[PDB]
Protein backbone atom coordinates (compact mmCIF):
# COMPACT_ATOMS: atom_id res chain seq x y z
CA UNK A 1 0.00 0.00 0.00
CA UNK A 2 2.52 2.87 0.86
CA UNK A 3 4.10 2.05 -2.88
CA UNK A 4 0.80 2.71 -4.43
CA UNK A 5 0.39 5.68 -1.92
CA UNK A 6 3.94 6.94 -3.11
CA UNK A 7 3.26 6.58 -6.34
CA UNK A 8 -0.15 8.72 -6.47
CA UNK A 9 1.43 11.49 -4.59
CA UNK A 10 4.93 12.85 -5.58
CA UNK A 11 7.17 14.25 -2.82
CA UNK A 12 10.91 13.09 -2.12
CA UNK A 13 10.54 13.06 2.01
CA UNK A 14 7.84 9.89 0.73
CA UNK A 15 10.55 8.32 -1.39
CA UNK A 16 13.02 9.06 1.45
CA UNK A 17 10.74 7.28 3.83
CA UNK A 18 10.29 4.23 1.90
CA UNK A 19 14.19 4.25 1.64
CA UNK A 20 14.47 3.55 5.45
CA UNK A 21 11.86 1.29 5.79
CA UNK A 22 13.52 -1.20 3.25
CA UNK A 23 17.05 -0.53 4.88
CA UNK A 24 15.34 -1.23 8.21
CA UNK A 25 13.75 -4.11 6.09
CA UNK A 26 17.18 -5.11 4.70
CA UNK A 27 16.31 -4.72 0.85
CA UNK A 28 19.42 -3.03 -0.43
CA UNK A 29 17.76 -3.75 -3.88
CA UNK A 30 15.29 -1.94 -3.71
CA UNK A 31 16.30 0.97 -1.69
CA UNK A 32 18.12 2.66 -4.69
CA UNK A 33 14.88 3.10 -6.57
CA UNK A 34 13.49 4.82 -3.54
CA UNK A 35 16.56 7.98 -3.95
CA UNK A 36 16.62 7.37 -7.26
CA UNK A 37 13.27 9.57 -7.66
CA UNK A 38 13.87 11.57 -4.74
CA UNK A 39 17.18 12.54 -5.47
CA UNK A 40 18.26 12.55 -1.42
CA UNK A 41 21.97 12.38 -1.02
CA UNK A 42 21.54 12.14 2.79
CA UNK A 43 21.50 9.14 4.98
CA UNK A 44 24.56 7.85 1.97
CA UNK A 45 26.83 6.64 5.45
CA UNK A 46 23.49 3.95 6.11
CA UNK A 47 23.04 2.80 2.76
CA UNK A 48 26.94 2.50 2.24
CA UNK A 49 26.88 0.09 5.26
CA UNK A 50 24.05 -1.86 5.03
CA UNK A 51 25.43 -2.27 1.20
CA UNK A 52 28.07 -4.12 2.43
CA UNK A 53 25.59 -6.89 4.28
CA UNK A 54 24.55 -7.81 0.61
CA UNK A 55 26.20 -7.53 -3.00
CA UNK A 56 24.50 -5.22 -4.88
CA UNK A 57 27.00 -2.94 -6.68
CA UNK A 58 25.42 -2.74 -9.74
CA UNK A 59 22.65 0.39 -8.67
CA UNK A 60 24.77 1.82 -5.69
CA UNK A 61 27.25 3.08 -8.56
CA UNK A 62 24.50 4.88 -10.22
CA UNK A 63 23.32 6.16 -6.72
CA UNK A 64 26.36 7.93 -6.03
CA UNK A 65 26.97 9.30 -9.69
CA UNK A 66 23.80 11.02 -8.43
CA UNK A 67 24.98 12.25 -5.14
CA UNK A 68 28.08 13.73 -6.79
CA UNK A 69 26.28 16.28 -8.78
CA UNK A 70 24.15 17.09 -5.30
CA UNK A 71 27.09 17.01 -2.59
CA UNK A 72 30.67 17.81 -3.64
CA UNK A 73 31.83 15.72 -0.80
CA UNK B 1 -19.62 12.02 -0.11
CA UNK B 2 -17.10 9.95 -1.35
CA UNK B 3 -17.93 6.89 0.93
CA UNK B 4 -15.13 4.27 -0.10
CA UNK B 5 -17.90 1.20 0.56
CA UNK B 6 -20.31 2.70 -1.95
CA UNK B 7 -17.72 3.31 -4.29
CA UNK B 8 -16.72 -0.37 -3.77
CA UNK B 9 -20.36 -1.61 -4.12
CA UNK B 10 -21.19 0.68 -7.25
CA UNK B 11 -18.34 -0.60 -9.10
CA UNK B 12 -19.21 -4.22 -8.20
CA UNK B 13 -22.52 -3.46 -9.62
CA UNK B 14 -21.24 -1.57 -12.94
CA UNK B 15 -19.13 -4.86 -13.42
CA UNK B 16 -21.42 -7.17 -13.13
CA UNK B 17 -24.45 -4.99 -15.45
CA UNK B 18 -21.21 -4.28 -17.84
CA UNK B 19 -21.57 -0.91 -17.62
CA UNK B 20 -18.63 1.34 -18.13
CA UNK B 21 -20.29 4.67 -18.74
CA UNK B 22 -21.41 5.12 -14.81
CA UNK B 23 -17.69 3.55 -14.26
CA UNK B 24 -16.27 6.13 -16.20
CA UNK B 25 -18.17 8.93 -14.35
CA UNK B 26 -17.56 7.11 -11.06
CA UNK B 27 -13.56 7.11 -11.45
CA UNK B 28 -13.85 10.86 -12.74
CA UNK B 29 -15.49 12.08 -9.87
CA UNK B 30 -14.09 10.00 -6.93
CA UNK B 31 -10.88 8.34 -6.57
CA UNK B 32 -11.91 6.97 -2.72
CA UNK B 33 -11.39 2.85 -3.89
CA UNK B 34 -8.53 0.77 -4.15
CA UNK B 35 -7.63 1.36 -8.21
CA UNK B 36 -5.37 -1.43 -8.57
CA UNK B 37 -7.21 -4.39 -7.52
CA UNK B 38 -10.22 -2.90 -9.51
CA UNK B 39 -8.34 -2.44 -12.69
CA UNK B 40 -6.99 -6.44 -12.31
CA UNK B 41 -10.53 -7.18 -12.02
CA UNK B 42 -11.73 -4.98 -15.04
CA UNK B 43 -8.42 -6.86 -17.47
CA UNK B 44 -9.37 -9.74 -17.41
CA UNK B 45 -13.20 -8.88 -18.17
CA UNK B 46 -12.70 -10.01 -21.64
CA UNK B 47 -14.03 -7.30 -23.14
CA UNK B 48 -12.20 -3.83 -24.61
CA UNK B 49 -13.98 -0.82 -22.97
CA UNK B 50 -13.13 -2.58 -19.31
CA UNK B 51 -9.21 -3.12 -20.14
CA UNK B 52 -9.32 0.51 -21.46
CA UNK B 53 -10.76 1.89 -17.90
CA UNK B 54 -8.02 -0.59 -16.47
CA UNK B 55 -5.43 1.39 -18.23
CA UNK B 56 -6.78 4.23 -17.69
CA UNK B 57 -6.85 4.15 -13.68
CA UNK B 58 -3.49 2.62 -14.20
CA UNK B 59 -1.90 5.66 -15.79
CA UNK B 60 -4.21 7.74 -13.41
CA UNK B 61 -1.96 5.85 -10.33
CA UNK B 62 1.08 7.40 -12.06
CA UNK B 63 2.25 3.74 -12.83
CA UNK B 64 4.20 4.85 -15.97
CA UNK B 65 5.58 2.66 -18.71
CA UNK B 66 3.54 0.01 -17.14
CA UNK B 67 -0.33 0.62 -18.47
CA UNK B 68 0.96 1.25 -22.05
CA UNK B 69 3.18 -2.06 -21.79
CA UNK B 70 -0.63 -3.67 -20.68
CA UNK B 71 -2.81 -2.01 -23.02
CA UNK B 72 0.43 -2.85 -26.09
CA UNK B 73 -1.25 -6.64 -26.30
Amino acid sequence: RAYEFAERCNEPAVWSQLAKAQLQKGMVKEAIDSYIKADDPSSYMEVVQAANTSGNWEELVKYLQMARKKARE
Amino acid sequence: HNNKSVNESLNNLFITEEDYQALRTSIDAYDNFDNISLAQRLEKHELIEFRRIAAYLFKGNNRWKQSVELCKK
